[PDB]
């Protein structure tokens, strides 16, 4: 489950 | 035994498989992180196929600031990836 | 599909499983710790047979201070965990 | 592996 990237960072 | 204890040495185990490979066998290095994460965490993050997302993840993990990402910051990644996973959920 | 992600599954399945008994379903409550512990960390922790043992884990995990252990309070006795088990080795 | 209690807490 992408869960990304800026989420995150 | 349980699956909580088998998580706890996952951590572990792949942790040590990447940090390993190069340089402190305690740190990932970014080259160390970005394998991980394109080996290990395919399903939860974007392949990084870019330099600068490499570098910013690093920058972002690398809490300390000495350009590695020691066990204690992988934990926090962890954690960063584990409570984003709900929500979705 | 990797082990890794395994473990980020298995960290959501377990805290769920345990907190949404009682109460707040976000949250663990000193009882729902204490079976979490007792059931699922049998291997890396002494069973906890009495009730200042519960008190006194939930008293260090409980860092916001309302009594319960959340996700985030959760995912720290995790790194505690983890970070303990290597040393040993 | 017991990684108990004091260390912990
Ligand atoms: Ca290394
Ligand atoms: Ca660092
Ligand atoms: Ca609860
Ligand atoms: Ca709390």
């Amino acid at each position: 489950t992408k869960i990304d990237w800026n989420k995150i960072l | 035994m349980s699956e909580l204890e088998k998580a706890v040495v996952a951590l572990i185990d792949v942790f040590h498989q990447y940090s390993g490979r190069e340089g402190d066998k305690h740190k990932l290095k970014k080259s160390e992180l970005k394998e991980l994460i394109n080996n290990e965490l395919s399903h939860f993050l974007e392949e990084i196929k870019e330099q600068e997302v490499v570098d910013k993840v690093m920058e972002t993990l690398d809490s300390d600031g000495d350009g590695e990402c020691d066990f204690q910051e992988f934990m926090a990644f962890v954690a960063m990836i584990t409570t984003a996973c709900h929500e979705f959920f």
